[PDB]
């Protein structure tokens, strides 16, 4: 795209050629590999000798290029594996490494020994995925040892609103001063019982930690639990459309907070924070801001432009909520990009979209937000069911749609988890999509749309129809596919509009 | 032997729209010569328009308007740039000698038409003169200086409750859907081409408004349409439409640029096809009245219009061309009937289905009387 | 699609018991040239057509009117038929000479080609210019 | 896939690993020269290899090292005959990627990048080489092809070998050419006026009395045809409402001829030329067509169009026998995105798949398969239209549009036309490009301003054409793109006045 004047295609010019990356790139793992010539590196791990090619590891990873070029032909490594040393030769010379749970610390601490940073940053994502309650203690002590920030924060999040129970196990009780420092002050919810964690911590040496027991106590953070899952529906025969708030608890008993029951019509609403923002009135454009402790009404500013069917994603990243989507009453699917300030009451636009769609579902993904199905207009006068991934950034402001579809079509509901965004739609089939490597999973379940939430680690999926099978309110273990039911103790609703979460 | 009366003047076979211009005007005169050569005289009463009158035609229009179209000559071409202008009368829709002795003409002999018919002395009126439904209140569009077929209805309605009026011509019918677009005494169906052709309206999502709320039903096509799927998608809309809406008057614009092959045409229509359409609309014994309208290659036209004339009749005609002044003319095939073109169809069986189901539901929603 | 009074038609009211006074009050707006009459029937008028076309000259429409001006009487029709003369367009040669001139030096535009021959209006050349062609 | 489950076990496909392999053989492998084990000496200089690279990028090598005798073992091996510096450049082109080809020093790349196998290269040479062949070595290019098996070079070095036939038949090469050349030289229809007889004659006449028989063979074979390479112009006279369509001849004696004129009288908009007929869009209402005659001057009649548009961009495509029409405008300022293409054995009007973005008023430049839409206007959302800069690459093989990502060093109204690969450009404040799709870059060529350009294309040579007429000096240039050599031809006695439309 330079328009140089020094060349001229008739005499001379530079032959850019961009297919030089893959002939390379197969070539070594055609001719280095499959029948092992021009081996002239002799390394033996654990009794198993390895031949392998000084060139490539040289021009991969830094330790080995420091090693072959300081200052025998046989060299023995020290201590890593038999298993891990051949998935990290075959990941440096293929590229494709099957990643397992049992493997995987393991994996992390030579791939961080011999700075392939690429896989090093994929088992940090992984292994943020996997830590529940019973090595969030470990993992952490595995990240400020390793200096991985990231996994830090991870593997800090999930240990804080876990502190009531964690306090009895005696890897809490030997932990240092600065993790739990570092734990600590970062708003440690109510119910969790800090202070006596505190008490219980210092209680091992009370007598030569006594003085360094108030150290902490200047530092400590409060906070509520305030964790929610929206429900949003009427009753089918009232016209007050209710705004159950649930919450979330560990101890099996999922509980039931106030309502708030607003009286004019719900459509398209969404959560943020801990308070909800929703969208009614008779002329869809007036929006009512929940409060869920103080149960009120209170008002913001409307809509200033006019749509149906619209989709409302939340950002708390700028604290801005976005809407795409919509239906513009005469039938012509609308790409307009409108967000509203929470601090500020404004309601200003951005970049439009690519490929208009209406209905569909919206995920935030902490900094890119997501288009997911819905229904396209289609040229012969009418809307097909979409299947387009539309891609919308909110630091850039730029839109573009991936060019991989979904498996279906139609309506379909939408929300995170940790690094995924979760589907579900109408013939039940859990899917499971990836961003980061552009890959899709399923998940059976057992057999009416459906509605899904995400709250304490765990998933919740819901139906629409109530009428009572067993209980209406299935809890899925995203990692087995162990599909339980809980209770749904005394909900009274018929309808499940929406489900924010 | 039913008692049709027809209107032909041997004036309007003279006016001339200009160099290198698609409508021509001398087109009616061969197809009265065509049937001036079959017999079709001695089983039809035959008449002359009369010339019309301002009072009769500020009816509809303004009257700055009509005085317009009284002043104008081409005499004065660049004198009054800014009345041109304003009122479109420029280069879509050219000046000439007699324009407004052509609006006479085409007025009367429509107006006088729907006072055959609205007498109960002749059962169906045909005129092939008029037909002009681009023209709107104030402004001429589409070659068509007056709205003879809105004049035509609004006569109708005087004596009659309900009025339908059906559309063939493969441009949309605007001028006649703008004037009743509010009113709940006249229906419009207007089967139309529509992907970016003139003039642009006629979406299915304009229905209508008002009192006149779902009395307006509008019908997109695609280009290449054959003649097996013009009459599936002709015979359940109309027998459907004449069920729920039960008019006294039907009023079918016979339009002809719709056939295989003309300079504005984009359909694959044949004459048999369109004349067995027309029959349907003829076999529900109302009271009718033909008009014409459209039409760009003169040999299809007479050929299309001089078999409609004969099926309104109900007289069986031979295929050969009879001896007269235009044998050469006709050549080299000499026969009446249009071999389709090889234009490949663009609409499928299921957008077919989908919008007739669409039109089903619309037309479901008319108020129970 | 526009709204307003000034688009839109103003339809007139339905009364029921205005239909007769209105519809025997107003006039048959038209002339009558021609009428089927049953106890005629083709042969003869197939052969008079013929005889109108060969040594008179007469045209189907003059020829038809006649027929009607005495009441579909043949025999009254062949008397009087020499009687009038079917006055044509008087194209003489030296009138065909010049509109093949004129045609060739401008075209299509008749308004120039009237200047030639100023003594025809341009609707009597569209028609002389359409029967040329053939 | 149902076997992975993303908090068990998946696989991790990598699709930065070509990136960095690329990079790190450029970088540790190449600014240090370590970890060697071949070296490789041509003409006294003494190189250091790695044999990874070279065994898996050229196959050649890959035999050379993996062989079974004993002068391969040896840890210098001599390359018989390359050069100094063609052997640098490969050894470049192997481990970075970018060679820097020279017209001076190609054929030797040529055979050598044939010899060792890199196929890449050996294209980009071939195509390097078809396109800078003039008359010179039109038959010594040739017999490079015959000997290497490369027809795509041995058509375009017919192609332009034919075309010359007369002039080349006094040249003692031509007279030394074997049977097979000259058969499949004359066997594609050598043009009228090159005197083909002739030069058949004259080839004869060096031993007659050993191929006199042998001669009559080619006789039998020889095929004729008339010159009908034009640049056809239309332009009406500013007063006359008629618009001529007259029809220039280009020719190699420095008399570029003029042939009879057509003059149609209605109007005319967007017309297009396509193998040796002119069409043209027009009349009062646009929607018919006339063709015209080049020999015969007749306008005959053609089906109209089915569709109402203005400003349309209308493209010749002689693959397949047809006239496509892309983007245009439409009665309410709309820009639209639809392209209706034409058959000419047919007469039928069908439609294919939409444009992704709607542009008019563009310039459309043919390339063999592919339609490109250079430019013109887009829509935008503030009720406006903005001088566009997209390229928008319709394909008629496979009926796909897609938009490339980079875009014109300018913007908005704008002419093209092709040469022998490019897509030359032109636009007001005259700045002429080159455009190039293989490889995606441009390059620019400066113009003497002492007006819209316009740009047509044949016998290998490029003329550019000015709008507005009075006489400045001949206003048309006839333009070298090798060296930019502006020269200045006669335009006999051409009376145009306005020049509306160019067509090559
Ligand atoms: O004399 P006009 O009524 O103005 O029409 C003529 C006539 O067409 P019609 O038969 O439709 O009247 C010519 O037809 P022929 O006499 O050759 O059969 C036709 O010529 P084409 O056959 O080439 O269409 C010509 O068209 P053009 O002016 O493009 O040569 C067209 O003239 P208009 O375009 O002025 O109507
Ligand atoms: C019964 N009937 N059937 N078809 C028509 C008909 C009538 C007119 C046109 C037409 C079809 N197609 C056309 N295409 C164009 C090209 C164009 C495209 C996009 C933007 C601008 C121009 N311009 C037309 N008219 C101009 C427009 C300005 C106005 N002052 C009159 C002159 C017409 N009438
Ligand atoms: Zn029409």
């Amino acid at each position: 795209p330079g328009a140089s004047m020094d060349e001229n295609y008739f005499v001379n010019y530079t032959f850019k050629d961009r297919s030089h990356s893959g002939r390379v790139a197969q070539g070594i793992m055609k001719l280095c590999l499959e029948e092992e010539l021009f081996a002239d590196v002799t390394i033996s791990v654990e009794g198993r000798e390895f031949q392998l090619h000084r060139l490539v590891l040289s021009a991969q990873s830094c330790f080995f290029r420091s090693m072959f070029t300081s200052n025998n032909r046989v060299i023995v490594l020290q201590d890593v594996s038999e298993s891990v040393f051949q998935l990290l030769v075959d990941y440096i010379y293929h590229g494709t490494v099957k990643l397992r749970a049992e493997e995987l610390q393991e994996i992390y601490e030579v791939s961080d020994m011999y700075q392939l940073t690429s896989l090093f940053e994929e088992c940090s994502r992984f292994l943020a995925r996997t830590v529940q309650v019973g090595n969030c203690l470990q993992v952490m002590w595995l990240a400020d040892r390793h200096s991985d920030p990231e996994l830090y924060t991870a593997a800090k999040h999930c240990a804080k609103t876990h502190l009531a129970q964690l306090q009895n196990t005696e890897e809490f009780l030997h932990l240092p001063h600065r993790l739990l420092t570092d734990i600590i002050s970062d708003g440690v919810p109510c119910s969790q019982n800090p202070t006596e964690a505190i008490e219980a911590w210092i209680n091992f040496n009370k007598e030569e930690r006594e003085a360094f027991a108030e150290s902490l106590r200047t530092s400590l953070k409060e906070i509520g639990e305030n964790v929610h899952i929206y429900l949003i529906g009427k009753e089918s025969s009232r016209t007050h459309s209710l705004a159950v708030s649930l919450h979330c608890a560990e101890d099996d008993s999922i509980s039931v907070s106030g309502q708030n029951s607003l009286c004019h019509q719900i459509t398209a609403a969404c959560k943020h924070g801990g308070d909800l923002y929703v969208v009614g009135g008779s002329i869809p454009r007036r929006m009512w801001k929940c409060n869920n402790a103080t149960v009120d009404w209170e008002w913001c500013a409307p809509l200033p432009r006019d749509r149906l069917q619209h989709t409302l994603v939340s950002v708390p990243g700028k604290d801005a909520i976005y809407s795409l989507g919509g239906k513009t009453l005469q039938d012509t699917l609308s790409n307009a990009v409108i967000y509203y300030r929470v601090g500020d009451n404004v309601w200003t636009e951005t970049t439009q979209l690519e490929v208009a769609v209406s209905g569909a579902a919206g995920a935030n993904l902490n900094g890119i937000i997501y288009l997911l199905g819905g229904e396209e207009n289609d040229l012969d006068f009418f809307t097909k069911p979409s299947r387009l991934i539309q891609c919308f950034d909110t630091e850039t402001d730029k839109c573009h749609v991936k060019p991989y579809v979904l498996p279906f079509a139609g309506r379909m509901h939408a929300a995170v988890h940790k690094d995924l965004v979760f589907i579900v739609a109408e013939g039940d089939s859990l899917v499971c999509y990836n961003p980061l490597l552009d890959s899709f999973t399923r998940l059976c379940l057992p057999e009416s749309l459906w509605k899904i939430a995400s709250c304490n680690g765990s998933i919740y999926v819901f139906r629409d129809r109530y009428k009572k099978g067993d209980a209406n309110t299935y809890k899925l273990d995203p990692a087995t596919s162990a599909v339980t039911v809980t209770r749904g103790i005394k909900v009274l609703l018929t309808n499940l509009q929406f489900v924010l979460a | 032997r039913r008692k049709v009366c027809y209107y032909y003047d041997g004036d309007v076979g003279n006016y001339y729209y200009g160099q290198g211009h698609p409508m021509k005007p001398h087109r009616i005169r061969m197809t009265h010569n065509l049937l001036l050569n079959y017999g079709l005289y001695r089983k039809m009463e035959i008449y002359r328009p009369h010339k019309a009158n301002a009072e009769e035609m500020t009816k509809y229009h303004s009257d700055d308007y009509i005085k317009f179209l009284r002043s104008i000559r081409p005499d004065n071409m660049s004198e009054y740039s800014k009345q041109m202008q304003r009122f479109n009368v420029g280069e879509d829709c050219p000046v000439f000698d007699g324009l407004f002795e052509f609006c006479q003409l085409s007025t009367g002999g429509s107006v006088a038409s729907a006072v055959k018919l609205n007498k109960q002395q002749t059962d169906i009126a045909v005129n092939w003169a008029g037909g002009l439904h681009h023209a709107k209140k104030s402004e001429a569009s589409g070659f068509c200086y007056v709205n003879d077929i809105v004049l035509a209805i609004l006569e109708l309605l005087k004596y009659h409750q309900r009025v339908l009026y059906i559309d063939i011509d493969i441009h949309h019918g605007d001028g006649v859907e703008e004037a009743f677009y509010t009113t709940d005494r006249v229906m419009t169906v207007s089967f139309h081409k529509y992907g970016e052709y003139f003039p642009g309206t006629g979406d299915l999502r304009d229905i209508g408004a008002g009192k006149g709320k779902y009395y307006a039903v509008n019908y997109p096509l695609r280009d290449g349409i054959d003649d097996e799927s013009y009459e599936a998608i002709f015979k359940p809309v109309m027998s459907k439409v004449m069920e729920m809406f039960q008019p006294s008057a039907v009023v079918l614009q016979c339009g002809s640029d719709s056939l295989s092959g003309d300079r504005l045409g984009c359909f694959n229509l044949t004459i048999k096809g369109h004349a067995k359409c027309v029959e349907f609309v003829k076999s529900f014994n109302l009271p009718m009245l033909m008009l014409g309208g459209g039409g760009y290659t003169i040999r299809n036209v007479a050929r299309c219009w001089t078999y409609e004339t004969a099926v309104a009749l109900d007289t069986e005609i031979p295929n050969e061309l009879p001896y007269n002044d235009y044998f050469e003319y006709f050549g080299p095939d000499f026969k009446l009937h249009i071999s389709p073109s090889n234009m490949t169809n663009q609409n499928t069986n299921e957008y077919l289905e989908k919008i007739k189901q669409r039109l089903f539901e619309n037309l479901r929603m008319l108020p129970h009387a | 699609m526009r709204v307003g009074p000034q688009y839109q038609a103003v339809v007139p009211d339905f009364d029921p018991a205005k239909l007769a006074r209105r519809s025997q009050e107003r006039d048959n707006l038209g002339m009558l040239v021609w009428s089927p009459n049953q106890n005629l029937s083709e042969a003869k008028l197939d052969e008079y057509i013929a005889i109108a076309k060969e040594k008179h000259g007469y045209n189907m429409e003059q020829a038809l009117g006649m027929l009607f001006w005495h009441k579909h009487n043949i025999e009254k029709s062949l008397a009087d038929l020499p009687n009038f003369t079917p006055f044509p367009d008087e194209w003489t040669v030296e009138d065909k000479v010049l509109f093949e001139q004129a045609f060739s030096f401008h075209g299509k535009t008749f308004h120039r080609i009237q200047q030639m021959l100023p003594d025809k209006s341009i609707a009597s050349l569209v028609k002389f210019y359409y029967s040329w062609k053939k």
